[PDB]
């Protein structure tokens, strides 16, 4: 597992080590969504800052279930639910919380075990999948994954009323790749001196 | 005996500071016994698609709540395939897991009563001087998953003391010992099958007895969440849908 | 210490008043020499709030007709009582062609006899009487009108109970039947809280909202007596 | 031999002018293998809720009538449990016994080439002239349960010879000799799973090779209808319903 | 399994919120094997006098804190025993068990990132625009015992991702969770024994993922120690005492 940046977000030149973990705090009871992003591996997004994200980037094809593990960095004092759901194909980005809790999820409740894992089980049409973009390759896409607040983030007087997330992210025992090929990124501009 | 695991369908419930599991009136949820029953059509068992935890609304325990209640075979009928199933067939049945779920922290305080009973029937006011014949709506007779607020919780808007209310299967949520309740309820009828719709078996209400409290500073919002599952459902006299 | 005055057979097998038919000579109240009354336990305080302290309950029971004046005077008079199940006919006056009774159960008595008893047994669809019943007993839209009929529950009403004077002509004196009921072989499930403000009507437990007492005494302070 | 009935679910045909069975490609309809499988996801076997007899429309058979057509994942997509499961899951994967019944009396004459057609691709008449690369619109290729009338039978609307159509699972209704045709079909396709909506695994082509005859007096409304049930369905990766 | 006890040397460390023991690579420190030698005077083993926990300095997480490396033959080459055999040696080896403690209360929180990256390289900002070919200090690439803090955390100040950091022996210190991480590291080098003063084998990262919170009234004084002890420590090359 390596961190998975679902807070690719700030682009600022001070603010980078922020896309490393989202925030989460006190809301108003409603099942807000607090986060969300493609499943998809070896696609432009939050993958890309994961070591399998790029390894993916070296191979055309790959199989498998992927896993996430979001670790709770807020206090001791601090509680709360959370619903990780992930959405198969098809299923455009869940409206609200009781749309997204039809497809594949778990509720994670905060306490002295910090993370919780969510499974995104191998659910695909075909046996290898190729990297996803836009457009007709959208066909291999994995689908959509969505944090929402199960109850809400509750703490007492003295502690910090916003706690963080870190999402850390890899592959499952029967994970496969197939297909070299050459990485979609060539870091260099000039020859190098 | 603190901790446990509620597992049904595809669907786990974890909690680390529970206060046992109480069985309603010592039984468990079965089927209908070949004796027992009228219908003659084969009913529908489906199983782990209708078996499982659904979580309603959350509600916010306030210094003032009165407390709230909700119909049961109702809460489910417009959610899942278990709403579906009681919506295309007349007849129905099953049993219930019901988890109350609370927490605050070891400086909150305040005691829920989270309770069972059965043919909950609604009473009005009267007018306030009882001289006219009013009744409840539609609205707050089945008040759907959102359930209902309790306006005079003393008497449980029904003209019966809510001191008694430990008769029915209950358990309660005090904040400095557990965080939920939890209640397993078999059919409760005069009937071996009946509507999901016209009938409600039974009612949830959650009251707060001892006030919750805490010193400013500590958070403020304390939620209260609704956590039900089905169990041994059987539906039968299939047809088209039926909304009420 | 014997636990047997406890039972439910103990506890509910004691004749109570249930009903009260009048049949004057002058009035707008069934001056015609007949009567049909309804099939209801619930039209009397004692006997309503004992078993309203279950919710389910299945029993036999005994129905004794205590009959006579409004002075309490005994009069040679001979009555016909007729049970009237749901769907039969009745009688719309003290000729009708009704009291044939072909086949409904009727019972000839003068005032002058013993008041008559019988036995009736536990005569409903349901497996047990409901004396709460959280629902309507029709679909469709429930409209204001129409919340008359929630809790309403038909496997509750056993039909019509019918008086008359065995006659074609005006009786000589009022008269006045108090009807009885002893519970026998009695079942019981769910027990609820007991009856805490005044009864006001039968088919509901409404209570005057201006006039809710405390369910008892109270005193000036909690640290005196 | 002549005679046959056909019970799956809780539906049941009848014939007594049957022309035995066709099980196409010899093999009959089986669920996917544990090693010709990629979905790592539980699938829904449904069973007698999916997998029983589906009466679509009732087609005329007239003296010029040229032939139809149905794609047939698609013909029920939107009926019964079985559409509603392909609506809500993304992979589907079935077999069929397809059913085609049309009777006559012993006066009545003409002869119908029943045949399925896999990965029956539609191409258009190019403009008629040949230089305009038109393709052909969707209520063309997916027609759903209504079906579709041939507009060149001849070459099957795609270029290809009917009289070579026989190189299929097919079988035929002569009126003089049976009034139905019955074809048991497999699920075939390059992937163990597939869209019920995006793809169309083959075709049913009804098409008239000997022209309806009979003389004036005869009752001239002469019925072709279809009847199909879904065979070892199973669906996958589960999620809202989606029409297309 | 929360509580432990490292005993080595003269020196016992404990704790009482634990989260396992991490040996890098699954490998416990050994000795050089008499096939994998070269030099072939006889190697110095003292044993205790080197082999027990030595406490660097302490560094306060601050709200803000970037976080901090130290390079480990260095960090220990001016300390105890150790530094005098280090500094007499030609040659040395060894392994070692690195505790890196950090406690606060049940009412703060933060995440720290204790890693251990062998062949650890600092590169520079190149004059930011980087046409410059500047090159780090040695006051940066061997900051001692004092250790060094990070500039560019996101890229180790090497230009690589602290993301992926994590397949390098590592473990966290979650505060709600535990107040210590325990790394044991094998003798990791493409040579049996070499200079503990011109190579650094591996580096020990300590970096704030998730940022150090509390509110105002508790103490604001949150430190982070490390404690580390050599492991089956060799010297070889005899000579008078050299510094660098």
């Amino acid at each position: 597992e390596t961190i998975l940046e679902v807070n690719n977000v700030p682009t600022n030149a001070t603010s980078l080590m922020e896309r490393l973990r989202f925030p989460v705090s006190a809301q108003a009871g409603k099942g807000e969504l607090c986060a969300v992003f493609r499943a998809d591996p070896g696609r432009d997004g939050p993958w890309q800052s994961t070591m399998l994200g790029q390894l993916c980037g070296y191979y055309t094809q790959w199989s498998g279930s992927l896993e996430v593990t979001f670790m709770f960095t807020g206090s001791f004092m601090a509680t709360g639910k959370m619903l990780i759901a992930y959405t198969p194909p098809g299923g455009p980005l869940p409206k609200d919380r009781a749309t997204a809790m039809l497809g594949t999820h778990v509720i994670w409740d905060f306490g002295l075990q910090s993370s919780v894992t969510l499974v995104i089980p191998w659910i695909s049409n075909t046996h290898y999948r190729a990297h996803a973009r836009d457009g007709v390759f959208d066909y291999y896409t994995t689908g959509l994954v969505s944090i929402w607040y199960q109850t809400n983030y509750v703490v007492p007087i003295g502690a910090p009323n916003t706690a963080y997330i870190i999402a850390l992210a890899a592959a499952q025992k029967n994970f496969t790749m197939k297909l070299c090929k050459d990485t979609s990124h060539i870091l260099q501009t000039a020859s190098i001196q | 005996d603190r901790v446990a695991q509620l597992t049904i369908g595809n669907s786990t419930i974890t909690t680390q500071e529970a206060a046992n599991i109480i069985v309603g009136y010592g039984e468990w949820p079965s089927y209908c016994s070949d004796d027992d029953a009228t219908a003659v059509d084969k009913p529908t068992r489906p199983d782990v698609s209708v078996n499982r935890f659904y979580t309603l609304d959350t509600k916010l325990w306030e210094k003032s709540s009165k407390g709230w209640y909700w119909k049961f075979p109702d809460v489910l009928t417009e959610t899942g395939v278990f709403g579906q199933n009681a919506q295309f067939h007349y007849l129905y049945r099953s049993g219930f897991c019901i988890h109350v779920q609370c927490n605050a922290s070891k400086f909150h305080q305040g005691a829920l009563l989270v309770a069972i009973l059965p043919e909950y029937v609604i009473g009005t006011v009267a007018g306030g001087t009882g001289t006219e014949d009013s009744h409840p709506p539609y609205k707050q007779t089945q008040p759907g998953a959102d359930g209902f607020e309790l306006q005079h919780p003393y008497v449980l808007d029904a003209g019966i003391p809510i001191s008694q209310l430990t008769v029915c299967p209950h358990q309660w949520i005090n904040l400095r010992t557990n965080n939920c309740a939890t209640i397993i309820v078999p059919y409760m009828n005069t009937l071996p099958f009946d509507s999901a719709l016209n009938h409600c078996n039974f009612g949830l209400l959650v009251v707060p007895i001892s006030p919750l409290d805490f010193d400013q500073g500590a958070t403020p919002v304390i939620p209260i969440t609704i956590t039900l599952a089905p169990m041994c459902s059987e539906f039968a006299g299939l047809r088209q849908a039926v909304t009420q | 210490h014997s636990t047997a005055e406890t039972t439910l057979d103990s506890f509910f097998s004691r004749a109570g008043l249930v009903g009260e038919i009048d049949l004057p000579l002058e009035g707008t109240t069934n001056p015609n020499g007949y009567a049909n009354w309804d099939i209801d336990i619930t039209g009397y305080a004692q006997m309503r709030r004992k078993v309203e302290l279950f919710t389910y309950m299945r029993f036999d029971a005994e129905f004794t007709f205590v009959a006579c004046t409004p002075t309490g005077q005994v009069v040679p008079q001979l009555l016909q009582y007729m049970f009237v199940p749901p769907g039969a006919p009745k009688p719309e006056s003290r000729e009708s062609l009704a009291w044939q009774t072909a086949t409904n159960p009727s019972v000839f008595v003068k005032l002058t006899d013993p008041p008559a008893q019988v036995s009736v047994p536990f005569m409903s669809p349901a497996s047990a009487y409901q004396w709460f019943y959280d629902g309507y007993p029709t679909f469709g839209e429930h409209k204001q009108e129409k919340d008359l009929e929630y809790g309403a529950c038909p496997n509750n009403m056993m039909g019509t109970f019918s008086v008359r004077n065995v006659g074609s002509s005006k009786s000589k004196y009022p008269l006045v039947v108090r009807i009885y009921m002893r519970m026998k072989h009695v079942r019981a499930w769910i027990p609820r809280p007991m009856r805490n403000q005044n009864y006001l009507f039968k088919a509901n437990p409404n209570y005057a909202g201006n006039s809710i007492k405390p369910t008892g005494t109270s005193r000036t302070a909690i640290t005196t007596l």
